[PDB]
């Protein structure tokens, strides 16, 4: 449509203890949006201060996805066409400690979106 | 007419050191009538969230093209969001312009290079401005690297100063020189 | 267009510490294309004339609303001389106008507070620039303040650098931040 | 409307200490809406080629009459180039103009004499911003001398923070001052 | 615009006597800023030039401010905000002997007087 | 605009001449700034490079510069404002072997020339 956005920007997501939470984070680009794409990931966890901390980055074509710790080796982008509007991940595995608000933040030049999803975590 | 280039607010992981992203940098460049001012800030993620005194020094290097167009080869690059910010708005816009040279460091003044070594505070406003927790940036203009033809180099040295381990959440920190003529 | 707002030359001791006018602050914001340079310097006046090394650290806020009028709240505030300078003089226009907001630290790219720590030199004429005789100003760039939407913080600083007694005439500071959007 | 004076790129050796030529000064004042903008550096020559812990500080004035134009009688003076820069090119247009005196330190605001103390790099590069090869160079806004209306003075200090002998290649210094009205 | 009645004048005083330095101003309509005077000493006593002794702004009086002259300088009309900035300095002696200066800003008028006592 | 004749040229000469180096300029009615002049050495000899050896400015001649061409340095013409800056170097040495480079300035003209020898 008429400039870069994400389709619903706000969402709660409830999952138990080991599932999978998939956060979908799809957006549509216009003509005009002519910059480099460039996708980030940040966990603001509710367990400790700290907020809008790294988990996973797409840009120059490849994914870094190093960044927080706990995280390690649980979260992945889900589909193999991103660069056409697809920057949902996946958190495998939930941990109790996973509960926080994940934001997704997409930028094409001059393009930009943002969602959150609130996510929480049962027993 | 003045303009200005930037990385726009809230900037990507766009600083890279041995190939991976890990510096966060706000990076803007205005030219007005002759001079240009670089406004700059930045902060660490990842392995660089946290400096020690131990860390070692390292540069980011932007790299220009003839036309003032950011090049794909140095440590900040255009591979990430970077652009003309519109008198007005806050956006990045990409779409190159004849007008951007004038943002690149005039490459007679800068014949051969000039740098300015600067004091840069980390975390300030936390540690409330203590002596032994500011490190140094240089401001490097026109260093040759590879085949840019104007170059910016940000380089943080002297860690050593710092009492312990600093979030490296940077000053804004400010730079000035002559600009390139259209 | 640009435009700067400013305490006027030869100000009024405009700097309360614990409601007592005590730092005479000239104070000079001016914005051209994009960025604001605060062009800053202050004289102590009684019991603060001279500063000793084991002077306590303070700050001076100034509060401004979303329009870019200064506040009656801050350590520097609309109680005082200040307005616009008309290019071609040295009046200030006490005035209010849709363009004041321009001198304020964009609230995008300043989302959370950003700081300056710069060195400050005390008496330097007069001292002869000797290096035990600067403390360090650090400007703070929105921190949160009552019900304030922008705030610029000078927070003078290690004072125990010191030698000895000084007369506290600080040196011309200089900052830059990026300037808030019409 | 914005003015620039300056001594054009590759500038001759141009700076005087005790009626002889041996500082090669770069300086550029650029006045835009209401600031000026002083960006400086300086490249010894002869003797002064190397310094040297033990060096005598000195003062490089520039002496100004009331309409902006640079006087013969001061350390850096009319008998070298020294003139309006176009926008468009790097020449040195020696024609005064009445805009010219924009660039001066506004009179009243500088009423008595201001000063900045700032950190001076030299050979930075070469030795990576080591700590102890930083001098300091003072900025003084008119400080009253001979006839002239103007006055803006370099004066290098404190040598003797030199770990040893260092090349006077100093860093790119920027200082602001209030410009004067038309 | 803002302007002071007689810019400049010399007072005779014997020690002792209680010295009436006036400081009557005008403002015009244009000057909307806030009211802000201070008086200031330039002593003949020392190099000293422009200390300050007695203030108002914010519609408060502040007069801690000179040493010599404590408990002895305050401003003599009742509404000052009307235009009389006039202060006088009691119980005078020989180290009062010196250029006393009021200076009188309401953005964006500016106004000042000298006095030698 | 500023102009120096042949801004290229190599000389030749052996031990113990006198060698002679061109640098004749032409002015324009634009160029009103003050006559700057500046001869500099880049020696074959070693590391460094664009020394100044002697120069002219404010209608006063300064020459020592270079500690290895102390003495043997002077300019030729006793009328350099009407274009001739042109210099001698006396009992050349082969040390001297190397590129003497000539900046003239008045503002705005600027103009320089090279000369192997
Ligand atoms: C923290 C770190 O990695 N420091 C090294 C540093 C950085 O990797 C680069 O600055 C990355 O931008 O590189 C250091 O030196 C250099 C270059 O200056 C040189 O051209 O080549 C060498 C390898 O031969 C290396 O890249 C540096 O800049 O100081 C060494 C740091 O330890
Ligand atoms: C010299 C002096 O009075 N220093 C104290 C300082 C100043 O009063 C103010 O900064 C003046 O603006 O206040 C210090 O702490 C604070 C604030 O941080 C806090 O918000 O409120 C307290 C009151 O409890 C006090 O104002 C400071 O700035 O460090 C303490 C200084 O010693
Ligand atoms: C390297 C050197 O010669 N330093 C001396 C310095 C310089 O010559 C001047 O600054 C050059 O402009 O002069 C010093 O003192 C001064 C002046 O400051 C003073 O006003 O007059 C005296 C003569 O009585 C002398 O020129 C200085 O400024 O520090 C002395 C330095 O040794």
């Amino acid at each position: 449509a008429r400039s870069l956005s994400i389709t619903t920007p706000e969402e709660m997501i409830e999952k138990a203890k080991g599932e999978t939470a998939y956060l979908p984070c799809k957006f549509t680009l216009s003509p005009e949006d002519q910059g480099p794409l460039d996708i980030e990931w940040l966990i603001s966890p509710a367990d400790n201060q700290k907020v809008d901390q790294v988990i996973i980055l797409y840009s120059g074509d490849k994914i870094y996805d190093d960044y927080y710790p706990d995280l390690k080796g649980r979260v992945h982008f889900t589909s193999n066409d991103l660069k056409s509007g697809d920057a949902s991940i996946n958190v495998t595995n939930l941990q109790l400690s996973d509960i926080g608000t994940y934001q997704c933040k997409v930028k094409k030049a001059p393009g930009v979106a943002n969602k959150k999803i609130h996510l929480v975590v049962l027993v | 007419a003045p303009i200005t280039l930037w990385t726009g607010p809230g900037p990507s992981i766009n600083g890279f050191i041995n190939d991976t992203p890990v510096i966060r940098c706000f990076i803007c460049l205005t030219r007005d009538s002759n001079l240009v001012t670089v406004n700059a800030s930045f902060v660490g993620e990842g392995g660089y969230r946290i400096v020690s005194p131990t860390q070692s020094q390292f540069s980011l290097i932007m790299e220009f093209d003839q036309f003032g167009q950011l090049m794909s080869t140095g440590n900040i690059n255009s591979t990430t969001t970077w652009g003309e910010k519109p008198w007005g708005n806050n956006t990045v816009q990409p779409r190159p312009s004849h007008t951007w040279k004038l943002c690149m460091p005039n490459r007679e003044v800068y014949s051969t290079p000039a740098a300015t070594i600067s004091r840069c505070g980390l975390d300030s406003i936390a540690v409330d401005g203590a002596p032994s927790r500011s490190i140094d940036c240089m401001l490097i203009i026109n260093k040759p690297k590879g085949v840019a033809t104007y170059t910016l180099t940000f380089r943080f040295l002297n860690f050593n100063r710092l009492s312990g381990g600093t979030l490296f959440k940077t000053d804004v920190l400010t730079f000035t020189y002559v600009g390139e003529n259209q």
